[PDB]
């Protein structure tokens, strides 16, 4: 649990969803 | 053999586990037992589980 | 230099030569390989020069003790030529 | 044959197709294997084969 | 002309493609990209593929 | 019962694809209550406590699930103890017969064979338990305690116990000869792989979940298209490249599943985006294997981000070395990645010196720092080897 379980992660949930928004307007 | 096997366990097995109860019915106690097949025969394995 | 024995030579190389290079195909199979291997037939067909073709291929150590040979003059002798091979 | 001495004499009947089922999955399986093999199906290509 | 041996030349073209960089990576490192990909005269993104594959 | 604990978990948390909350939900209500097990629809108020996205509606309305209802109470109760009481007066019946006459050991462990799977599928748990020592005692051979040895993984499966399910597990197939026994290798490829989800251990897992033979078939327990799952979780861990070409896309137990079942998108589409070191592919098949494989599962959901962040340093790892020094717009523009996003991604491992890696924000540039050096691997020494003077130390001084 060295870095890991202790702080979990509390990201990459919305904000991975996110960038698909920009991949497909840009493009 | 397991049809064969209980043959064999109200035989020789139960008495020797149990010898009051020949005593009690006023019996004895079979000496020998003898099988025949074909060859081949699995048999070897039914005497050292009776044991 | 023996030609037809490839059948018979085939099962004589899992059980000499296959068990003295990988020791771990029996385990993980879980297959015991026979320690001693006797060889049947009329005599004067096989054996002979089928042990030193596989002796030869191995490259490995071989031990070659006549079976008359066990037997010396004096009498203790006998079980202790047995156990030094 | 007579009594007195062998008491009782069993029959030793060949293994037949649903006997060696059961020796197929104990005696022949002493290692790791697939389950995927029809056991059924071996014991009838084995014809005449004892324990 | 043989269906059957045809599958082994497709896969020695990129087992001998790899194979190739090997005479070319002879004078060690410090060679430039492009200068591979004039010798083997290929597109730069297909060798630039194949050097990270190895 | 059939696959032990799963359905009443898919209710606990799902994200996304809110039609598996009502087959989910029909599922728990149905297998129980065809099921002779009573106190299993009583434990779904206590499974759920302190949660979010709960299926019981009791205090709480804010429930997302369909059918909201799993309380328990006397209808079921009542009709699955009527089953139970009277199966019970039978097995006791035939089986006290058998303990006065005492004609042989088969008859006697053969008793308490059929009442540890009895006792499990009418709900005791610690009654089933002392089952098992009635049972040890009359065992006659090796394969009369492997049974033993079932019921304590069957019965651990239910509330997932590490400690006594798992010592027990090694012991019976150790005992004195190992051998290459069925009933013991076999489902040490299978029990002791579960255990080691739990632990996150992603090491010795992957040595027997990925590589083993072609069934391990456990019906009730598990099933052949769930173990093999958790195949490319722990396979994409340890082994490296090599091993990810041969056991596990080029191996021919994956080539009939992919074939078969296609929702998967975790043996196929992680493998091959991996394989070709491709980004452009690799990330929308995060979002898909995330939602539909780690957060269902049970043992998988436990880890989940935490599992996603071993997979997003792999594939980083394997570009670092294919590139010294290359721009960040020009690897922004190649595999359509965002510029804003790429600096939270390798925020989170290069101060944890998970990866080395250099970027010069003036140019726009990321270089490639040495991977490994000699310095490097004596740091990892220092902590070693001071955690072992510190055991001989501090226990040397408690025995005096």
């Amino acid at each position: 649990e060295n870095w890991d379980d202790v702080e979990v992660d509390d990201d990459f949930t919305n904000e991975l969803k996110a960038e698909l928004d920009r991949y497909k307007r840009e493009n | 053999l397991t049809k064969q096997i209980k043959e064999i366990k109200e035989v020789i097995e139960l008495p020797v586990k149990h010898p009051e109860l020949f005593e009690s019915l006023g019996i004895a106690q079979p000496k020998g037992v003898i099988l025949y097949g074909p060859p081949g025969t699995g048999k070897t394995l039914l005497a050292r589980a009776v044991a | 230099d023996v030609g037809g024995l490839d059948m018979q030579k085939q099962e004589i190389r899992e059980a000499v030569e296959l068990p003295l290079v990988q020791a771990d195909l029996y385990e993980q199979i879980g297959i015991d390989p026979p320690r001693g291997v006797l060889l049947y037939g009329p005599p004067g067909t096989g054996k002979t020069m089928l042990v030193k073709a596989v002796a030869n291929s191995t490259k490995a150590a071989f031990i070659r003790v006549n079976g008359s040979e066990f037997v010396h003059k004096y009498l203790g002798e006998g079980p202790r030529m047995v156990r030094d091979v | 044959l007579r009594p007195g001495r062998i008491d009782r004499k069993i029959e030793f009947p060949p293994p037949s197709v649903a006997a060696r089922a059961e020796i197929l999955r104990i005696h022949s399986r002493k290692m790791n294997l697939t389950r995927g093999i029809n056991l059924r199906k071996v014991a009838e290509k084995m014809n005449g084969c004892s324990g | 002309g043989d269906e059957l041996t045809r599958s082994h030349f497709n896969a020695l073209y990129d087992t001998l493609l790899e194979s190739n960089l090997c005479k070319i990576i002879e004078p060690f490192e410090c060679v430039e990209i492009s200068h591979i990909s004039k010798i083997i005269g290929l597109d730069t993104q297909q060798v630039e593929g194949k050097l990270s594959q190895m | 019962n059939y696959e032990v604990s799963e359905k009443a978990f898919l209710l606990t948390q799902s994200k996304v694809s809110i039609e598996q909350r009502k087959e989910a939900a029909e599922f728990v209500l149905a297998k129980i209550k065809e099921e002779e097990m009573a106190p299993y629809y009583k434990y779904l108020c206590e499974e759920y406590l302190v949660n979010n996205g709960q299926s019981d509606l009791e205090h709480d309305e804010k429930s997302d699930s369909l059918n909201e209802w799993i309380k328990f109470d006397q209808e079921l109760y009542n009709e699955l103890c009527k089953k139970n009481e009277s199966k019970i007066k039978e097995l006791n019946e035939k089986i006290q017969k058998l303990e006065e006459d005492d004609e042989g050991e088969l008859e006697q462990a053969q008793a308490w064979i059929n009442l540890g799977e009895y006792y499990a599928q009418i709900g005791d748990k610690d009654n089933a338990e002392k089952t098992l020592g009635k049972s040890l005692s009359k065992a006659i051979s090796t394969g009369a305690k492997i049974d033993v040895m079932l019921t304590i993984a069957r019965l651990g499966f239910f509330y997932n116990d590490q400690l006594y399910v798992k010592e027990k597990l090694e012991a019976v197939n150790s005992m004195i000869e190992k051998g290459g026994d069925w009933e013991r290798r076999n489902r040490y490829k299978t029990y002791y792989g579960i255990h080691c989800l739990a632990v996150r251990n992603f090491k010795e897992a992957a040595k027997l979940l990925v590589d083993s033979l072609a069934t391990f078939t456990s019906i009730e327990l598990t099933s052949y298209e769930s173990i093999a799952t958790y195949a490319s979780v722990t396979g994409l861990f340890t082994l490296e490249r090599t091993d990810l070409k041969s056991k596990v896309i080029d191996s021919p137990e994956l080539l009939s599943l992919i074939s078969t079942t296609a929702a998967l998108q975790s043996i196929s589409s992680l493998t091959i985006s991996l394989y070709a070191s491709d980004y452009a592919s690799y990330f929308p098949y995060l979002l898909e294997t995330y939602a539909n494989v780690l957060i269902p599962c049970k043992y998988l959901n436990r880890h989940a981000d935490f599992f996603v962040r071993e997979m997003r340093r792999k594939v980083y790892a394997q570009l670092l070395e294919s590139y010294k020094t290359l721009s960040l717009k020009s690897m922004a523009s190649a595999f359509g990645v965002s510029v804003a996003f790429l600096d939270n991604d390798l925020g989170k491992f290069i101060p944890n010196k998970q990866l080395n890696c250099v970027i010069d924000r003036v140019n726009g540039i990321v270089e490639t720092n040495r991977p490994d050096n000699k310095n490097a691997q004596y740091h990892l020494l220092v902590k070693q080897g001071d955690g072992l003077l510190t055991k001989l130390q501090k226990y040397g001084a408690a025995v005096r």
